[PDB]
């Protein structure tokens, strides 16, 4: 039979994939790391409390400008904070309530939104009105949508709960190209700062890369050993982390097709939901279901320090494109600033 | 399915020719990223609270 | 600019007043998670109270909205955790087909057992009992094939069957609840509780049982609030 | 990389004795709930066994209760189910499956599509 | 002496516990945000205040006054008696808002969540401390309890102020947990009736004992604590069988002891625990 002969033949990819892995595994990067002087204790605060939210929080996005924010509750609204006054300067009431992603686009002109309703709903911040009103419904995805961002104004990359990615063009309203290849749920994506590719984590417990223009998987990373709940890249561009339910991070790096870093503590037993790098890439920011974040030294793999302001989940977390804050929202309604 | 074994196939063919790096190398680049921008990071370097939005 | 920063205070104004002003509505609503296999009786169920996402209903000035999720795919893994806050969730359970129980008990015992869900109570409808009775009057299907414990089962003595309700049909019908309420009883821990309830296709009262249920959810968990129960 | 890989079973006379055997690559086999689901001809998915992270717990289904016994060992990262006194019907293939998350009693692999933490499957089959 | 150095200890750890609890419980909702929300904590809070009031305005003169043997603030006494009557009406009658907020919640669940909007709590409270200031105030400075300042209180007054301020809040604290004791023994009859049958399935009262413990806690602390001191406030003015000055400081220190005690009882919700915990 054909299939018991592509079945082997994979095997066998596989194997070799492994060997060619295990050969370039010389060393690990805390023997080189080892001589590096610590970063010292982290000890941030909570700066800025921003309440208002009626339920649980899944997204947040801050934009070039460093001072907005979006963010989504189970209350069917999507709230524009304005981070340095804790102003609001947006409500916007969604028609489908169980949102889980927002993106705020690199010129400001935009906001996303999307969910169980199967529907990625753009709007438009800049209104000739003043009243902020939905631009464009993009619909084609079987699977509930886990995350997405914007490339440019015309160009939005989604991903869906029918283990599916959609490079979208928005004003025609259909798919300009269709990733596909993940067996279970892909959950987060996020967009290389040239933003030539982008990789997403599933719930296979695996990573992938793609290239926007042409829909190809260039490379995927394993791992894992449950579900990929979160996903970045480092601020070079060339290494990405990941968060799983395993209760650690993992950071990979692109050209090495291996896995450099493992952050894990052995009184963490619960899940990783969001995780983003600073502006430097020193410090790694992941929220725990333990109601608490933790921020990695992603260098020395050693804990920094932790962020335990929220009595709840933390499900959403964000830094600047300056560097300056950290956003995180949990599942208690609240957003809370750390600097 | 055979339609999805095939399409493995080719995937994981296509794949393996991928040419990758030490991990010195990698770990090289890491040091100097991190070294070159760590005067820049606001959350390393704590900054003056005068130069900080969010004090007052 | 200080003009500017005024406007944005009355703009933040009119964003808190109508954010209250939904909050209200949100307060006085109730959600629903209206879950089970396919072919249980979910569509009647939501048709009786009048295959969609959502539904809409009122009992005694209550508003109450039922989410039926037909749309993502058949796991359930991550699409249910965001149903953590709803009011209760409508476990619908076909008891006319033993084949397909198993896999009944095991969602029921995993949405019970869930990190996520463990305050999230469960009210179970065990729809099509006529189409049961047919089966049972038969003798055809044994319950004894499917499951061995019914052969020594005995019917509890707080039953309540219809007039001239064969005991047979008692007799199975509260085995079936007995199973789901040993699943339920196993980790209840006085968070959440399981609400049995015995219905037809036919039957016109649901809208009603799922209000008393809702009623001793909350009187549960403000009597749980108070550390009197 | 997670690797569920099951072994054994195969054409048998009614009344035998088989021994299925999963092996378990890549992750904490102690930490993870486990259990075996067999997918009949004609027909979808359906749970058979289970065992827990220490072994306290066991269950089987009503149909296969009494007849089939499975056995964890956390230290040979090996999972074994056994099974005698095979009926007509009970001719399957089978799946070692793990359940999602670990340090949880919660499993919803019984889907019938798609499972990232299932085996290729090993076919068993009775028959005079 | 002994005695005197004995009973100073006394009163000053009495005081300073009342301070302690209630300023914690003050800080627990000046800190955090999240337990102010609720609306039964508008209650919690308000009975917190009052009686936060009453250790700090009435305890320490009353205490001096002890101490020394004679009152030594002169004419401020009067002002002070106006600043008892006022700061523990308003602990008693808080605690049976409380009450019978409780009731509602367990009694009518979706009215409660739909009428019970921030301004009903408002208004109750408003109503409460209405009262407590208009039942002191007003009769104190027109001099109608007066029948060192020791005054015995006149007949009209003592048994106008007692019923009221008493025995209203105490008769619907009892009609609340009667009713409330009524509605718990239902549920956990079913509750029972489904967990004995699943027993029963599986082989094929201590909930009660629970439920009267909290209650019986509850309504007793507050009854021994208040009880006796009204009692005797009834009957000491219409006949002066009777009893002596020392049996009544100590009956009205067991009334003003009941507000250090309210910190424990009321305000040791979940929420409380976690917040006390990390202050
Ligand atoms: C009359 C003088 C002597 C004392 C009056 C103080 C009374 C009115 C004060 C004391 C504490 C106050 C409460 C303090 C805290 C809160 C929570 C706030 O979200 C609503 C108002 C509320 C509930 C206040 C209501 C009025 C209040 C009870
Ligand atoms: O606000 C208060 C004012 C005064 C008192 C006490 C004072 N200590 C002597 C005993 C006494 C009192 C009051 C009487 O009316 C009375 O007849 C007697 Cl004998 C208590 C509370
Ligand atoms: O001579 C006096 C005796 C006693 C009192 C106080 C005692 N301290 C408790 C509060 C209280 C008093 C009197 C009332 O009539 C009343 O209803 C209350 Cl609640 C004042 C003057």
């Amino acid at each position: 039979s054909e299939l018991d002969q592509l079945r082997q033949e994979a095997e066998q990819l596989k194997n070799q994939i492994r060997d060619a892995r295990k050969a370039c595994a010389d060393a690990t990067l805390s023997q080189i790391t080892n001589n590096i002087d610590p970063v010292g204790r982290i000890q941030m605060r909570t700066r800025r409390t921003l309440r208002g939210h009626l339920a649980k929080i899944y997204a947040m996005h801050w934009g070039t400008d460093s001072r907005l924010l979006v963010s989504a509750s189970q209350d069917g609204k999507l709230i524009i904070w304005d981070s340095y006054t804790t102003n609001k300067v947006h409500a916007i009431p969604l028609r489908s309530s169980w949102v889980m992603t927002c993106a705020y686009a690199p010129s400001g002109n935009y906001v996303a939104c999307g969910g169980l309703d199967n529907i990625c709903s753009i709007y438009n911040l800049k209104t000739r009105e003043g009243n902020v009103r939905v631009s464009r419904e993009l619909a084609g995805h079987t699977g509930y949508l886990s995350c997405c961002r914007f490339l440019d104004d015309n160009q939005i990359v989604t991903s869906s709960g029918d283990t599916t990615c959609a490079l979208w063009d928005i004003e025609t309203g259909q798919q300009t190209t269709t990733f596909t290849g993940h067996t279970g749920d892909v959950m987060s994506l996020s967009l290389a700062p040239d933003t030539r590719l982008f990789v997403s984590g599933a719930c296979d417990a695996s990573a992938k890369l793609w290239d926007v223009r042409e829909g190809m998987c260039r490379q995927t990373f394993t791992g894992h050993e449950s579900d990929i709940n979160a996903i970045c890249f480092f601020p070079n561009g060339n290494a990405f982390a990941t968060g799983s339910d395993d209760a650690t991070c993992r950071l990979f790096d692109l050209r090495a097709d291996q896995e450099l870093m493992t952050y894990s503590h052995d009184n963490i037993i619960c899940g990783i939901t969001s995780v983003s790098f600073s502006k430097s890439g020193r410090l790694l920011l992941a929220g725990y279901d333990d109601f608490n974040c933790n921020v990695w030294d992603a260098l020395k793999a050693d804990r920094a320090g932790v962020l335990a302001g929220h009595d709840n989940r933390v499900s959403c977390l964000g830094v600047t494109d300056d560097g300056m804050a950290v956003a995180t929202g949990s599942w208690d309604s609240f957003l809370k600033i750390w600097n | 399915s055979i339609a999805q074994a095939r399409k493995l196939v080719e995937q994981l063919k296509m794949e393996a020719n991928i040419d990758r790096i030490k991990v010195s190398k990698a770990a090289a680049d890491l040091m100097a990223y991190c070294e070159a921008h760590a005067k820049e990071d606001p959350l390393l370097t704590p900054v003056p609270a005068s130069e900080n939005p969010f004090r007052e | 600019q200080r003009n500017e920063e005024k406007a944005q205070r009355e703009a933040n104004k009119k964003i808190e007043k109508q954010l209250q002003k939904d909050k209200q509505v949100y307060r006085a609503t109730h959600r629903l998670l209206l879950l089970g296999a396919d072919n249980s009786g979910k569509s009647t169920i939501v048709k009786q109270m009048r295959g969609i996402f959502e539904t809409k209903f009122q009992v005694d000035k209550v508003n109450f909205h039922m989410f039926d999720v037909g749309g993502q795919r058949d796991e359930r893994r991550k699409w249910i955790q965001c149903f953590n806050d709803v009011t209760a969730i409508i476990f619908v359970v076909d008891s006319s087909d033993y084949n397909r129980l198993q896999e009944a008990l095991n969602l029921f015992k995993s949405i019970w057992n869930n990190r996520w869900l463990r305050t999230i109570s469960v009210i179970l409808f065990l729809n099509k009992q006529d189409l049961l009775a047919e089966k049972v009057l038969a003798g055809k299907s044994k319950i004894e094939d499917y499951f061995p414990e019914f052969a020594r089962y005995t019917t509890p003595e707080d039953a309540t069957p219809e007039p001239g309700e064969d005991p047979r049909v008692t007799r199975a019908k509260y085995f079936i609840r007995d199973e789901f309420l040993r699943i339920s009883t196993a980790s209840g821990d006085g968070r959440h509780y399981c609400y049995p309830h015995f219905t037809c296709a036919v039957d016109t009262e649901n809208a009603r049982r799922i209000f008393n249920d809702c009623r001793d959810i909350i009187q549960r968990m403000h009597l749980r609030q108070y550390e009197l129960l | 990389q997670v690797q569920l890989q099951e072994s054994g079973g195969g054409l048998v006379q009614p009344g035998g004795s088989l021994r299925l055997s999963c092996a378990a690559s890549g992750f904490t086999f102690s930490n993870y709930k486990m259990n075996w689901v067999r997918q009949a001809p004609g027909k979808g998915l359906e749970w058979v066994s289970d065992i827990s992270q220490s072994g306290a717990s066991i269950s089987y289904t009503g149909s296969v209760k009494g007849r089939f016994t499975i056995s964890r060992d956390n230290a040979k990262n090996t999972l074994y189910l056994q099974m005698n006194s095979l009926k007509p019907e009970d001719t399957a293939v089978y799946y070692c499956a793990r359940c999602p998350a670990p340090f949880t009693r919660d499993c919803f692999d019984v889907t019938s599509t798609t499972y990232a933490y299932r085996g290729q499957g090993t076919q068993v089959t009775v028959s005079s | 002496f002994s005695v005197r150095i004995l009973t100073a200890c006394f009163l000053s750890l009495l005081i300073l516990s009342t301070l302690l609890g209630n300023t914690l419980v003050c800080a627990a909702v000046i800190r955090f945000r999240h337990l102010r929300s609720k609306v039964t904590n508008f209650f919690v809070i308000s009975l917190a205040v009052s009686d936060l009031l009453v250790a700090v305005l009435v305890m320490p003169w009353k205490a001096v006054a002890e101490i020394a043997g004679f009152w030594p603030f002169g004419s401020f006494c009067n002002i002070w008696v106006a600043f008892d009557i006022m700061c523990s009406t308003a602990s008693i009658l808080n605690l049976c808002v409380i009450s019978v907020d409780r009731y509602w919640a367990i009694s009518s669940p979706f009215r409660y969540e739909r009428k019970m909007t921030p301004k009903a709590a408002f208004i109750l409270i408003s109503v409460a401390w209405t009262l407590s200031v208009l039942i002191s105030f007003i009769p104190v400075q027109l001099s109608w309890h007066k029948a060192n300042c020791d005054s015995s209180l006149s007949r009209t007054y003592a048994i106008s102020s007692s019923v009221i301020s008493f025995y209203i809040p105490v008769a619907i604290m009892i009609v609340t947990y009667t009713r409330i004791y009524r509605i718990a023994q239902k549920q956990i009859r079913r509750i029972a009736a489904l967990e004995r049958a699943a027993v029963h399935a599986k082989n094929c009262f201590k909930r009660e004992t629970k439920v009267l413990k909290t209650l019986s806690v509850i309504m007793g602390v507050f009854v021994c604590c208040w009880l006796p001191f009204f009692i005797l406030n009834c009957i000491l003015p219409f006949c002066g069988f009777c009893i002596d000055s020392n049996t009544f400081d100590v009956f009205v220190w067991f009334g003003w002891a009941n507000s250090s005690l309210n910190p424990i009882i009321y305000a040791f919700n979940a929420d409380f625990r976690k917040a006390f915990s990390t202050l």
